[PDB]
Formats: C-alpha cells, structure tokens, sequence
C-alpha cells in the first residue's frame, strides 16, 4: 500500500547566468506505517526534496501521487487547503507562536473543524499526557526549556492524526538527553498510532531509530538499508560502515 | 514606456484640459470674471492634475511591462498578479493556451511511449519465428544446402542483433552489469554460433589467452566480441584468426589478428563512423557498417577504448584496452 | 573603492523605499511656511481688532513647532529601522560606530534638504488661498496678492535645521545599541496589581464624567467650591485615561479570553492575542492625543458660539444705535444729520434708580452673597414709554436676562421686589419678562434689569426723589434711527462727528467682536486640523512597524496552510479594534468637553459639534484602510 | 460588462470630480469670481463628461470581450485588429505562444513520423531475407520436412504482409484504384498459394463462381480474401472450405465457407475486435489475430461489407458484398 | 609558541527563573600555524564556544589570552580595535553586498585603512589569483554561481593578513566538488602564510583536512588525535572509528 509515489522529479534554481540544477531523477516509494529517513551532507538537497514532496515548492517537471491524487494539478489554493489538512510539520527552528500557551498553541489545527468543546479538551490531554507536558499546560513559550518546545511542537504535529509528517533535523537543537527523549517518545507514537514519518537528517545516531534509510547525494539516491530483526546497536554500525564507503 | 501610456490615455488628458481652456477662453469675454484670479485656478488644478497622472502611471504600467518581459526571452514565469479585471481576463487566456500546449506535449509523450511499446512488441514476436524456424531446420541431412541455409540464418540472426542493440543503445546505460567473467567460454560460445561461416570459409580459431578474466558486462562485450569475429570473418578468407589476451601493464587488452585484405590508412579512423561502409570491393554493399559503430559506443560506458592497426593485404588488428581495476568503483560515491 | 560611490549607490537604490518619509516633511515643511509667511504679510493689518494681529501668529507658530517635531521624529524611523544587518555586516568588516554613522548620516541629509527645497515651493503656491480665507472669516473686502516674505523663509530654514539635530541624536543611539550578533538575529500572565490598576481606571473615569454632568445640572453656584471641583475633574479624568491606557485594556481583553478554555481560531489570534500585550506599551501617547484632541475641539466650539454671540451683545453694550455723554455733542450730531435727510428719533428717556430687594427673590445658597443682598443701583420704568407692558399697582416686569447672572443668580417663581427706598417701601410682584436694557454699561455696570411699573406709581416713585444711588445722567441721551436705509452714511458721519471716538455705536462694536473672534476661531481650527491629521500619522506609521517583527508569523503557518485570505481577514478586524478604541474615548472627552461651552455663554447649538465629528472618523477610517493595505502586501511577500 | 469598466476606471471619474469641487471652492471664496456662472459650467461639464463615458466605453470595451469570446472556441479568427500599445503587446504574447505551440508540434510530428518511415523500412529489411531465404531454400526434395518448412514459411509471410497493409491502412485512402477484377483468377492464386496448407491438413477446396467481374482494388481484395482462406484453413482439421459468388440484387455477394470447428456464438461478434483471440485454446494466443481487423478497416472505404455468420461446432461464413459499380462514380469524380 | 589560551569558560543562557548551562569547564591549548578543527554533533554547544573565542560574546567565568593580551579585561573600543587587526571570520552563508562588483566586495575592508592604490590592487590580484576567480572581477554577485560567491567571501577574510581565522561550517551550502575544492584551497593557503585557522564542522569528511581535531560532547572536550603521517585515508577511517564511539 503505497502512500507517496514520484517518480523522476527535477527542480532547479536562478535564471540565465545562475540556473543550477539540484535534483536529478528520482524515484520515491513509501509504504503506509512506515519511518523512513533520507540521510545526507549539508550540501545535498534535503530540504529542497522535503519542499517538493509537501507542495510547498514546485517542480520542474516530474509527478508526484500522494494517497492517489495528483498533485502536479492543484494551482495554489488547493495544494494550501491540502497541507491544511492532511500533512504535518516539524521544524528544527521556531514553530511556537509567542503570544500563546502550549495548550492554545497545540490546539490551533482543530480550530478548523469545530470538534466541540469536550471533544477537544479530552484529545488535547491524551496526546499531552503522552509526552509529559500536560502540568505545562497554562505556561508561555519563554517559560518553558528548550526539549519541552520541541515536545510541544510534536503534540500539535500529531494532534490531528494526517497521512504524513514531515520532519526536518527535529533534534537539531538539543543536547543527548534531550535529543534520545524525543526521538524514543517519536518511535513510540509511530509504533502507536500507524502514522507515516519521513524524516531528513545527517547525524547516524537519530538515523539509527528508524526502519530503512535511503542515501542521498547530489540529488540521487543510490543506497538502501532495511534494519530487520537487528536492534539499534547492529543497525548503527551499518549504517556508519555504509556512510564510511560513500565519503572515501 | 511613458510614451505608449501616454498615447493610450489621451482622451482623458484632451477633456481634462479642455474644461481649463474654456474657463481661460471664458475669463474674457465675462466683465464680472477677472483673469488674474482665474489663471490662479487653472495652476491649482493643474498641479494636481500633473500630480494625479504621476500616481496613475506607476500603478498602470506595470502587468503590461512584465508581459513584455515574460514574452520570448525567459523566466517563463516572469507575469505578474492581476488586480484590475482587464488584467484578470488575459490571464485567463494564458493560463488556458499554456495548459492546452501542456496537454498536447503530454500526449506526444503518451504517442512515444506507445510507439515504443508497439515496436518492442513487434520485436518480441519477430524474433520467436527466428528461433522457430533455426529449430526446425536444425534437421537437415545435406552438407551444401544446409550451409547456405545456415549462412543465410547467420546472417540474419546478426543483422537482427544489430538492430536489437541499435534500439537498446537507448537503455544500455541502466543494463550496466560487474560481474566475474572467463574468456574462454564466451570465446568458445561465439565460435559455436559462428560454425557455419568458418565451416564454409575454412577458418580456424586460435585461444592462447594469458588472462581468461575481463572487467565488463558479458553481454555487450560479447556483441562487441561477436562484431570484431564477423568482420574478421567478412575481411579474411580461407585464414585462421590469431585471439591472445595479454596484460599492457595495469589495463588488459584482448587482441584478434587475421591474414585479411585489411583497410586501407585514409580510411582507418572512419570504420567506426555511424553507418560507414568501404567502397574498395563491390561486396562490402551488402555491409550496412553498424557493428562498430555501436560496439564502440558502448565500450565508452564500460571505459573501454578499442585500438585498429589494420593495413592493406595485411589484416586488421583490433584491441579491446579494458581499464583498471581501481577504476570500477566511482558509481558508488560518485 | 571610495566610500562616496556607496553612498551614492545606496541613496540611488534605496529611493524607491522612502516616498512616505519625502512625503511627510513636504507636507509639514509647506504648513509652517504657509503659516508663517501671513505673519509678516503687510496686509494683515487690515484686521482691525483689540489684539494687533501679528502677535496671535506667534505664539500660534511656536505651538506649531513643537506640533511638528514629534511628527519628524516619528517619521525618521521609517529611514532607521530597516538599516540593522547593514550595521552588523559594516562592524563584521571593521568600521567603528564613527563611520557607520557618518555612511548612514551622509544620505538623510541629501533626502532631507531636497524635501526642504521642494516644500518650500508648494507651500507658496497656497500662501493666497489661506489670506483668503482669512479676508472670507472676518469679512475683509481688501484684495489678497502673492508675496514671497524673505523674513518666514529664514526663519523656517532656521527651525528645521534645528529640528535636524534632534534628528541626528535619535539616529547615534540606534546605530550605537547595535551589535556584531545583529547578523543572524516580556510576554507574561497577568499578576493582581494590573488586576486593581485596571478597574481603577474605569472608576475614575466615570467618576470624573459624573461630577462633571451634576455641574452642567445647576449646583456649585458659588465661585469657591467651583475651582475645587474643576480641578478635582480634570485630574480624575487625565489619571484614569492613563490607568484606562495602561491595564484597563489588558483587564478586559484576560477576562474576555479566559471565557475560551484555551481553544481560539485564527482571527482571534491575530486581534486578541496582540491587542491584550501590545497597546500596553503606547500608554503616554495615546492619553495625550486623545485630551488635546478633545481639549481642541471645545475650545473651537467655544469660539465659534463667541463669534456668533456678537451682535445680540452689540446690542445689549449700547442700548441705543448710537450713545452719547454730551448734550452739545447729541445736538451737533443732529445738526450733522439734519442735511442727511435721516429722521432721527432720539428720546432722552428718564429712568429713576430705585433700589429694590431681590435678596429673597434668590433661590441659590446662603454661601451666595455676590456683595450686598438687595443694595444694587436697579432702576424703573414708567407706563407711558414701555405701554406695551402694562403694569398694575404693586407688580414690576425685569427687562434683561444675562446669561452669566441667570446661571448664577436664581429668580424666585414667585418673588416680592421691594422698594427699599429711604422710609417708604413699594413691594412688587413678576408678571412677564423682557430683555431690553434701556441704559447701555457706561450707566448701568454689570447691567439692572429695567423694572416697569404703574405709570401712577412710577410719578409716586420720582416725585419722592430719594437722595440715594442715582445715575449721573437721569436721561439717557441715546438717538436711534429709522428703518435701515442708509445706515452707512449715519455712521459715517457719525465717525466724521468724534474724531476722539469718545462715544459707542452699534454696528461699530458688531464689528470688533467678529474680527477677534473670528481671527482666533481661525488659529485655532488651523492648529487643530494640523494636529488631527499628524496624529492619525503616527499611528499609521506605528501600525507600518508591528508587520516587520510579524513577518516570521506570517511567513510560518502559511507553510502549514491558511491562505492569505484567512490571514487578512483577522487584520481586518484587528485594525477595527486597533484605530476604534481611542475614536471612542476621545468622542466621549469632546462631547463632555463641549458641554461646558454652552453651559454658561449661552443655551444650545449643536450646529459644528456634528460636523466636526465627521472628519474625525473619515480620518481615522481612511488610516485603517491604509494600514490593512499595507499588512496585505507584508503578508502576500512571507511565502 | 459596464459594471466591470466603471469599476476599472474609477480613479479618473474620481479626479474629474474633486476638479469640480476644486473650482467650485475657490470661486467661492474669492470676491471677484462669480458664483452662479461657475455653477453652470460645472452642469454642462458633467453632462458633456457623460456623454464621453458612454463614446469611452463603446470605443473601449471590445477587444477584451472579444478575447474572451475566442478562448472558448474551435476558431482563432475572433480576435481583434489591435488598436492600443496594450492591446498590441497582449496580441503579441498570444502570437509568441501559439507560434511556439505550433512549432512543436510540427517538430514532434516530424520526428514521429521519420521514426515510422525508419521501423517501415526495418519491415521490408526483415521481409526481404524470409524471401532470400525461400529462394534458396526452393531446392528440397523430402514431403514431409519440405511441407513443414513451407508452412512455416506461409505463415511468417503472411504475418509480414499483414503488417504492411496495417502499415499503408493509413494512405489506403489516396491509394484506391478502380478497374475490373475477375474472380477466378485471383482465386486460383490464392488456393494455389496455400495449395502446402491444403496438402498438410487435408484441406479440400471448391471452385463454383456464378459472378465472375467485381470491381475493387485488386490488391486489398487479394488481401482480404487470402487472410479469410488462411484462417478458415488454420481454425479448421481436414475440413472441405468452399467458395460461393452469387450476384443477388445489384450487389455482388462472395461467401466463404468452412465446415472447421467454428467460433462460438458469444464470441462471434468480437472476432471483429482488435487484437482479439479466443481463449477456449491456448494455441490460439500467440496468433496476431489482426488480419480480420485489416480486413474490416480496409473494406470499409472500398464499401465493402465483411459480414459473419458463425456457428459453434459448424463453422464460419465470411460474406464479402461487392459495392454496386455505379457507386464508384462518387469516388470516381471525388 | 602558543597563540590562543582558553582556561576554564562558562556560559549560561537565560535569566533569573530559567537559566540553563551550555560551556562546563573547558580548557584550550591551540599552537600557531595549526589547522584546528571541532567535532561534534548540532547542539553540543560549537558556535557558542567560537562566539566566546572570538571575543563576540561575554563568559560567565574564565579568562581567554590570545597572544599574550588579556581579552576580559578590556573595553568595547579596545575590542574593536584589537578584532579588526587581529581576526578573521568565515559564516556559513556569505555576507556581500549586491550593488559592488566582486572585486570591490572584496577590497571594502582594506578601503579604509588609508592605503595606496597600488598595494591594495596587488595584494587583491595575488588572492584572487591563489583562489581562482580573477576573470569574474567585474561580474555582480547575482551573475555568478554559489561556489564563486563561498570562494569571493573565503577571499575577503584573507586580504588584510589576519593572524587567526574564525571560521564556522564554510562548505554547509555547496556539493560534493565544490566543498572539496574550498577545502583544498583553504589547506594551500594556510601553508603559505601561517594562519591559524580554525574550523567547526559536524561532518567527518570536512575534518579530515586538519591537523588536529577534538571532539565535543555537551560543553566539555573529550578526546584528540594528530595526524602524523597518514594519508587523509587513514585519518579519515579513524575519525570515523572515535566519531561511532562518542555517538553510540
Ligand atoms: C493641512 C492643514 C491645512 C489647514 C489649512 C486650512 C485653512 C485654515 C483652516 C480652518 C479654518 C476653520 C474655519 C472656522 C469655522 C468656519 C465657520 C465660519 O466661520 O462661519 C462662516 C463660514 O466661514 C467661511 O466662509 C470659510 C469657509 C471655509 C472654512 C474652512 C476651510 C477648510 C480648508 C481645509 C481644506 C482646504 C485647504 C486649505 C489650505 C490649502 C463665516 O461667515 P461667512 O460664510 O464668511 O459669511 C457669509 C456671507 N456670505
Ligand atoms: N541566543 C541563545 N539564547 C538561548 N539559547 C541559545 C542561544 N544560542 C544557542 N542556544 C542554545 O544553546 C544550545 C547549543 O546551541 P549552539 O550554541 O548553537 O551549538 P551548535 O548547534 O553546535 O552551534 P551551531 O549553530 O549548530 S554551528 C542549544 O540548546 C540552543 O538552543
Ligand atoms: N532559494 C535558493 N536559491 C538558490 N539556491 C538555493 C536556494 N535554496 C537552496 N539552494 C541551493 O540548494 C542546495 C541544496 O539545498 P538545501 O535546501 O540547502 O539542502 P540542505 O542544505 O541539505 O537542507 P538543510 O537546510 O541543510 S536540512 C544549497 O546548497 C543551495 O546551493
């Protein structure tokens, strides 16, 4: 049951004098359940490819079906009403609005539908309780440390249960502890509820928590790694054995 | 700019003024109106009117100005937002014509793909009676008529073959394969598909190899292999052909030598050329001269580069320079 | 490279940034220049009024300064605010804050001289409308003509280059509180004493409005007890708009919002969210514009009704069309006026000044003395001139009202006027009323009603002649005129009779009061309609700040999908709540403000207040329209 | 519409307004202007202002309206004339585009065409050699391997002219000629080409033409009738196939007859369909199944009707109705 | 000879309620002419640590001496004076001015310091000529590609002879070649004229260029290696080694 599907998609930057090509021909197949990682350096188009597949960027040619629908179609407005509604977001930088508390933070996607009052006060704490904030509940943004916004940020992602969420570097502003926490909570909620992750990062330890990992470079995937019946201390040696082969 | 926003708004500044030059023209003929008192209000509504045309041109003169510039040079989507209607209503028929040319390109991409899988159809079922008919005549009990008939096979089955890697050339890049090789079984299977030739030419094979292992892919370099006999084949008769692979340093090389007519030097680096053909003997018509030209493209892939040192009354020579072994490596990282 | 060629190179790539700094000092350049240059115009001397003419203008200009400079200066951070990675980037290099000032100093100077020159201009171009509407105000029938006035050019080159050093100071601290980290790049809840802060303001507030409404009402009718509660109401008022503008906003707004469990929508993100932390912060600004605007439209409203009040005091100053304190000077005005062919009807009536007792009549407050009860120079009347009001025995008719004297002093319904003569007493009794004072207030002082009894008792009156308080000249010596038909001439001549201008006449004195007040009426609506435009300005040029810090705001969510027109649709409302708070309470303020003005000189008009709330709103409005226009094209630009 | 051009020109209804109120204010306040001729002229200007909104308008509004117009159509010739620089850069815009639309298509069609022409070509070089190859091998002396191979041969050339008339199917219509055909002739050629079929399967043949001129094209007819022979022949064992022509009405009638195993009666009518084979054998499925397709398309412009009348377990009758000869003046005189 | 003595810095961001540690007791020996590079994952607190060397940000505690003169002990002018002659920066994206062409981009820094024409022009003709961008002098910096810009804004920083280079992640914002070819040309400049130039990076390919690396955990330095003899092959497969070690 495949979920996202591309296949050979092109996106370019600049004009004339400065028209540089970043990605080249790929091929994208993602299943439903599934935490997938896209694993790169600084330079290789993660964020660029993460802008594509959501709509928020176009391409140059190419076609992409997310759940079956053709998304090479919509002009503006209809790709906007999509994302509203049927994708996640988890940024490595600022996503909390300043001037309101976690609970009117994480409680501002359902304010499309109108799901009552009660209907949302008991999936606000089930999801709160989930990832141990819920005593922080009536505490402003500058209250609160750096590892309990993140955590914010995910209860919002994952309050209104989309077909896919997309994770861009989520622990790359914290320390070990902070970062190990976030990441098992994560897996925990994947395992959970069967939500479909697509995460890009660069750090082998935050890739050692997923379920296969596609290597990227220069816009061209050419490697992948299923973890199988191996716990995470098998699959991260793999994984930096690959990563030492596609650098030397 | 100015001047074209000008010459389309001119009505508007002839009424403008005109209402000014009838209260000057009126001022005189009037003896309770007084003209210095009036010229006072032809300045004051001139100077906003002056002021007015100034706010309107930079506002008007912009959608206009980016069509201009979206037209033929680039930036394909160099237009702009519309506000007004009038700027609403070419929009629309833009983004019609852009979609309908889209449209139409898509359907060309659809004919092709559909070209493609109708030819390679055809292909499948022209070359199941090939094999039929090589089946069913792989019976017969004469000596001459059987080897015309499997001269006439050959030829076709090569003449096919040809064609088959003239249309794959296009897919050739993803078949790329690394595998362990020997020579002598590739080698002894082309001599196999080769017996009827060599059986009626009275040509014989020799295999002194000193290195029996080849980096490349078994088929490609088996048609180039396959290409290099025949035309040794067609240059030589009644002489046996010299095989010997031998390692130039760190690159292996497989050299096939013959007692042919050879090829002239004015037209050695031409053999390769896309559909050449020698005008020497009047036999070589029936040579359509695709073997290698297509062998030599795809060596270049493999990193293969293939050395002629043929000479007239000679022969022809023909290297196969396999690259390094360190060189097989870069599809990884790079 | 040379560091000129950059300045050059920025000046001519950041022009297209700066129309509405270009704009502002045009327009407040044009305005000084417009009203200065009618101070030294030769032709205002022309306004023949108590005061010259051409002191009013300035203290008038130096109100107008200051009314300017904190324009200018809010202005300038229009040019500043941008500029800040360009100073971290010039300090990343090497430059110190010397030259970093000087690079940023060495193009507001060119854009500020260029506007200084081009304002110049227009400000002369209208320099003839404004003397005509002054000339149109108090009726000058003169001829208005360009002029140019070296003296106002000097004098506004002098002030703005003045202003340009305030402007220097405000650019050094900015450019000094910049750091080397301005490269790559509070809000709280709401403790008890905001709590109590805020509903102290509100109880001020209408505090202050209903002591104020009681004074309207007729108590405190006496001088003492008056200051004490002015004073008392203007301080309540100024200190609970300040705790009004301070935590009264931000009391209602956690109130409202506490209602929601914690689950709003977008719009109210947008407007509640920034309207509960942000209109805190502008507290002494917005308690200024909102009393002086107040304080300026009473007062405007107070010269108005001044200016029309004009003729019914003329008329009331002189009882006569023409008065007179000589008996040779009355003959030879007559003898003037026997060649002009005018039917003079001059009446030397003879009043008698007979005191009366009014003291019980007053129906104030025994704290209400205004000097002696019942002791003041009142004069009768008989039958025979006024047979009009025909009086009975025992019964007089007060002819006079004196606004100023009925707010104060309280006629009894049914009062006994009593003559409190040497030995014999003539009580009276009120019947009808009248207003006219058959002495003008060279006689009469602070103005005696006339008192009209019987004919029979009057002869009883005069003939007991008491040798008490009487007027020097018993017989008013005041000639009147016939139907209006060459009044002109009757004045004219009566001019070309007194070249000492010793004496009064009507239409004379229906002039100097117009040409005052209407002159003042003048400055006044001038400086108001400046300061009403500059601070609807500001505010706009305040709101054009919040977008920029907003920008990162409006640049996410817009990712997670919401459509610029879900995004604009709560600035809308936003800029409702934004410009309508301070509409609101500066109307109240003026509305309370103004009913002082008809409170004691005079009854009612309701004639300019309407129309001067009009232009107030179509201000306002037209600022909000601007602003949302504005935030529409921030937003459009954040993805 | 009007709505839209009041709304687009508001700016200038506006400025022309405050101009008037401009002028009303300062002939008030001055003393030596009169008031009332003022008034006068500020009427007469508003009247004559509106009579040229409405000559505007009607001067105006009609390229824009006439662009939408033909947006929506299946011509491009209701597009105006342009009369204004900003009409004429649109115009430009939309010429650019669809010259651009133009080209590409031409280019496409170009190149899909030379491809065509180069897998046509690739048809006559494979359908060359089985010819050589026939020639060659025509020497045999055996029956049974020599029917055999014959077989195969018939059936490898009559997949090769099937896929040449598919191939001119698309010119068939400027390639008909009309003349007289006789009958037995063309058919003694064709049993006489399949007389190895016949001898392999047992397969009789009756020769009874009651008509004997038609008018057609000799060679599709030639065509059409070989592949109904070649399939009664191939769908049927030792089985008596018979040929009837009988002239019934003003049409000429030919019948072919197969006593064979026959089609079944739900499938009959998608014996017509392309591409179709039955799937009651698995024999059945590597056949082409397209020369009754061919047949069906290339009787249509000859008006010829190819009628079937199939029954399980009996066999299939192929009527072939030759069009009225008076008919053909209409293709005559076209 | 050392050039730069760190001894036991501190840091703490946030005030009064909530304040969190970032620097724990760190001590630093750096010699001069060492291509000095840091290791360690987003969040281990790296850009803080070159904020605070470089005497842009103020410690909590400790003392930092760079080449003999105290750096906490001095005044914002002194500061001033003492970065411009003595320091050199590299960021991530390139900071440069779009109205100046490359050439006078790169010469804004020494326009100021009264200097003749000549020497200014000869000393820009040798950079660029060392660097490789000398025929795209009078190209505007929206006409050239984004390893042309990096290349322009490396060159800027070694114009007015600095002794030490501060320089942040360079190669986080160009591919494969690009990064290869700046790291190339930054390691033949610093054996011409001795600049001690010192580099943060989180990746094991961009590291592997120095001399010297020491990893960082959460504020505090753990291990070191040198490169002695190895081929850039060798050191790359150790870095590696330490690099699984310190992360899982
Ligand atoms: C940007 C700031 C520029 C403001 C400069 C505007 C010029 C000075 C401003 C305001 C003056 C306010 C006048 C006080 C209220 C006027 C009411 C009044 O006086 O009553 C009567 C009406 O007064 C007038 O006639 C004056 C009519 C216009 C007065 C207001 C003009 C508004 C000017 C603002 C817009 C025009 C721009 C002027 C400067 C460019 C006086 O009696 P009369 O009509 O003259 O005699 C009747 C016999 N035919
Ligand atoms: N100005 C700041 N205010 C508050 N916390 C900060 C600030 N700067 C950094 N931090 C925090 O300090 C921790 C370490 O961040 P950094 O100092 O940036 O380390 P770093 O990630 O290695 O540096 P970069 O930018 O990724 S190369 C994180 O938890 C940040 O959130
Ligand atoms: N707006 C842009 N204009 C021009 N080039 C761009 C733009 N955005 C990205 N690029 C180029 O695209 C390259 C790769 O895209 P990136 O988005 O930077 O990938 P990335 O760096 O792996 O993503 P992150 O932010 O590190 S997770 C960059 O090195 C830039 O050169």
């Amino acid at each position: 049951h495949v979920i996202l599907e591309a296949n050979k998609i092109r996106k370019s930057y600049g004009n004339k004098l400065n028209k540089q090509e970043v990605l080249k021909g790929i091929d994208i197949h993602i299943e439903k359940g599934e935490f997938v990682s896209i694993m790169g350096a600084s330079g290789s188009g993660k964020t660029t490819l993460l802008n594509v597949l959501s709509s928020i960027d176009q391409v140059s040619h190419g076609t992409i079906h997310i759940n079956g629908n053709d998304m090479t179609a919509m002009k503006e407005k209809q790709l906007a009403e999509f994302r509203k509604q049927h994708l996640g977001f988890i940024f490595q930088d600022y996503n909390l609005l300043d001037t309101l508390t976690v609970k009117e933070n994480i409680l501002l996607p359902l304010s499309i539908t109108k799901l009552s009052k009660k209907e949302a006060n008991r999936k606000f704490e089930e999801v709160a309780k989930e990832l141990g904030i819920y005593e922080l509940r009536d505490k402003y943004p500058n209250e609160i440390s750096g590892g309990q916004k993140q955590r914010t940020s995910a209860g919002r992602a994952f309050i209104h249960d989309p077909s896919i969420i997309f994770a861009d570097e989520p622990t790359g502003a914290l320390d070990s502890k902070s970062a190990s926490d976030l990441l098992n909570k994560l897996s925990q909620l994947n395992q959970k509820r069967n939500a479909t992750i697509i995460m890009v990062t660069h750090d082998p330890v935050a890739a050692s928590y997923c379920g296969r990992v596609i290597f990227i470079k220069d816009g061209q995937m050419y490697t992948q790694l299923n973890k199988g019946g191996q716990d995470r201390q098998t699959f991260f040696q793999d994984i930096m054995k690959t990563q030492g082969v596609l650098g030397g | 700019m100015i001047k074209a926003f000008l010459i389309e708004r001119r009505s508007w500044i002839a009424a403008f003024l005109f209402q000014q030059a009838l209260m000057l023209f009126i001022a005189f003929v009037d003896p309770s109106i007084s003209f210095g008192n009036v010229l006072y209000m032809v300045y004051l509504c001139i100077l906003f009117f002056i002021i007015f045309l100034w706010f309107r041109y930079r506002k008007e003169t912009a959608f206009y100005k980016s069509l201009k510039t979206w037209e033929n040079n680039l930036d394909v989507t160099a237009i702009n937002e519309p506000e007004t209607p009038f700027e609403a209503m070419v929009e629309r028929s833009i983004a019609g014509q852009t979609e309908h040319l889209k449209q139409t390109a898509a359907r060309h991409r659809l004919a092709l793909e559909n070209e493609k899988d109708e030819l390679m159809a055809w292909i499948h079922e022209v070359k199941t009676p090939l094999t039929a008919m090589h089946l069913i005549i792989d019976r017969m009990e004469e000596k001459a008529l059987k080897s015309q008939l499997s001269y006439e096979w050959l030829r076709i089955h090569l003449l096919l073959d040809q064609q088959l890697h003239q249309k794959r050339i296009s897919f050739i890049e993803n078949d790329l394969s690394v595998e362990f090789i020997q020579l002598q079984p590739l080698i002894f299977k082309e001599i196999k598909d080769l017996q009827s030739w060599c059986i009626q030419k009275g040509i014989g094979f020799d295999i002194q190899l000193e290195a029996k292992e080849v980096l490349s892919d078994a088929k490609w370099l088996a048609f180039i292999i396959r290409q290099l006999l025949t035309n040794a084949v067609k240059y030589s008769e009644a002489s046996e052909i010299e095989i010997k692979s031998f390692q130039k340093g760190e690159q292996t090389q497989l050299q096939v030598k013959d007692c042919g007519r050879g090829i002239d030097p004015k037209d050695v680096p031409r053999i390769f050329d896309k559909g050449f053909t020698s005008t020497t003997d009047h036999h070589d018509q029936a040579s359509t001269g695709m073997g290698l030209y297509l062998a030599k493209k795809a060596a270049a892939p493999l990193l293969i580069h293939i050395d002629v040192e043929s000479e007239f009354g000679a022969g022809t020579v023909f290297t196969l320079t396999f690259p390094i072994r360190n060189q097989f490596e870069h599809v990884i990282s790079v | 490279m040379n560091i000129n060629q950059l300045i050059l190179r920025n000046l001519k790539k950041n022009l297209r940034n700066y129309y509405l700094y270009v704009f502002a000092l045009i327009f407040s350049v044009a305005l000084y220049f417009a009203f200065v240059t009618l101070q030294y115009d030769p032709a205002i001397n022309e306004v023949k009024a108590s005061i010259k003419g051409a002191a009013a203008i300035k203290t008038a200009s130096i109100l107008l300064v200051a009314v300017v400079a904190i324009f200018i200066l809010y202005a300038n951070t229009i040019f500043i605010k941008r500029r800040s990675k360009e100073i971290g980037l010039f300090q990343l290099i090497g430059m110190t804050k010397h030259k970093i000032f000087r690079i940023l100093s060495a193009e507001n100077v060119m854009l500020y001289f260029g506007s200084l020159a081009i304002g110049v201009a227009a400000g002369f171009s209208i320099s003839k409308l404004v003397l005509m509407i002054l000339f149109k105000i108090v009726d000058v029938k003169a001829d208005a003509k360009l002029h140019f006035s070296e003296q106002a050019l000097v004098q506004t080159v002098i002030v703005f280059c003045g202003i340009y050093l305030l402007i220097m100071i405000m650019n050094y601290t900015f450019i000094k509180k910049q750091s080397i980290l301005s490269l790559f790049k509070k809000v709280k809840k709401i403790s008890f004493f905001q709590m109590l802060i805020g509903a102290l303001g509100i109880v001020l507030i209408l505090t202050g409005y209903y002591v104020s409404s009681e004074l309207f009402g007729g108590k405190f009718k006496t001088i003492n007890e008056l200051f004490v509660a002015m004073s008392f109401i203007l301080g309540s008022v100024i200190i609970g708009t300040f705790l009004f503008y301070k935590g009264s906003v931000t009391f209602i707004s956690n109130i409202i919002r506490k209602s929601k469990g914690g689950y709003l929508n977008i719009s109210e993100v947008l407007s509640l969210s920034s309207i509960m932390f942000r209109m805190k912060s502008n507290a002494l600004l917005l308690t200024i514009i909102t009393t002086v605007s107040a304080l300026a439209i009473g007062l405007l409203s107070l010269a108005y009704i001044s200016y029309y009040s004009s003729e019914k005091t003329a008329e009331q100053n002189v009882a006569a069309d023409f008065s007179f304190m000589n008996e040779k000077d009355a003959k030879l005005f007559e003898n003037k006026l026997r060649e002009s062919n005018i039917s003079f009807v001059k009446k030397a009536t003879p009043v008698l000044q007979a005191n009366v007792d009014i003291a019980n009549i007053m129906d104030g407050t025994p704290k209400e003395m205004q000097g002696d009860p019942g002791n003041m120079q009142l004069a009768v009347v008989s039958d025979k001139d006024v047979k009009g009001v025909d009086v009975a025995a025992g019964e007089a008719v007060f002819s006079g009202y004196t606004d100023l004297l009925q707010k104060i002093m309280v006629f009894k319904d049914s009062g006994v006027i009593k003559v409190k003569s040497k030995h014999e007493t003539q009580p009276l009794k009120y019947k009808g009323l009248r207003e006219e004072f058959l002495v003008s207030y060279t006689f009469t002082s602070g103005g005696m009603p006339a008192v009209i009894v019987d004919d029979s008792l009057f002869k009883q009156l005069d003939k007991d002649k008491d040798p008490r308080i009487q007027l020097a000249q018993s017989t008013f010596i005041g000639v009147n005129v016939k139907h209006d038909d060459q009044m002109e001439k009757a004045n004219e001549l009566f001019q070309q009779v007194n070249k000492k201008n010793e004496h009064l006449s009507r239409l004379d004195t229906s002039a100097a009061q117009k040409s005052l007040f209407g002159m003042v009426m003048f400055i006044v609506g001038f400086l108001g309609l400046t300061f009403l435009i500059t601070s609807g300005c500001i505010l706009y040029f305040k709101q054009m700040g919040e977008s920029e810090d907003e920008k990162p705001s409006y640049t996410i969510l817009r990712k997670l999908g919401f459509t610029q027109g879900d995004l604009i649709k709560g600035i809308r409302i936003k800029q409702m709540y934004n410009f309508g708070i301070p509409l609101v309470v500066g109307l109240f303020h003026s509305y309370f403000a103004v009913q002082s003005g008809w409170f004691l000189f005079g009854s009612e008009v309701w004639a300019p207040m309407i129309m001067v709330m009009v232009l107030y709103t179509a201000l306002y409005s037209i600022f909000g329209f601007l602003s949302v226009l504005y935030y529409k094209k921030v937003i459009k630009s954040s993805l």
